[PDB]
């Protein structure tokens, strides 16, 4: 989109997306997470601390 | 456990979380009376042999 200079309510937006809601409806999930395992490693060190 | 037959319950559960349902709209009655492939107002059933 690109924007104008004139302004409404934002309550007259939400008169008129509730005028044209479409909003139920079921829509396909998909997956939030691809790929692998990720190396989260730590080996003991004898001088290091305690 | 056995109530008549044996049960395994051990544990109980059930669906918790709940899809409040749509409702009628026309446009939805002409698509689904349109018999597309992705979607249609039957579905059949086989053998499972």
């Amino acid at each position: 989109p690109q924007y104008t200079i004139d302004q409404v309510a934002v309550d007259e937006g939400d008169a008129m997306v509730s005028q044209l809601t479409q909003l139920p409806l079921r829509p396909d999930y998909g997956s939030i997470w691809i790929g692998e395992a990720l190396s989260y490693y730590v080996d003991y060190n004898r001088s290091h601390r305690v | 456990a056995n109530v008549w037959g044996v049960r395994l319950a051990d544990s109980l559960s059930s669906p918790t979380i709940e899809t409040r349902t749509r409702h009628y709209t026309l446009h939805d009655f002409y698509s689904d009376l349109d018999a597309s492939v992705g979607k249609e107002p039957w579905r059949p059933l086989r053998n499972q042999r």
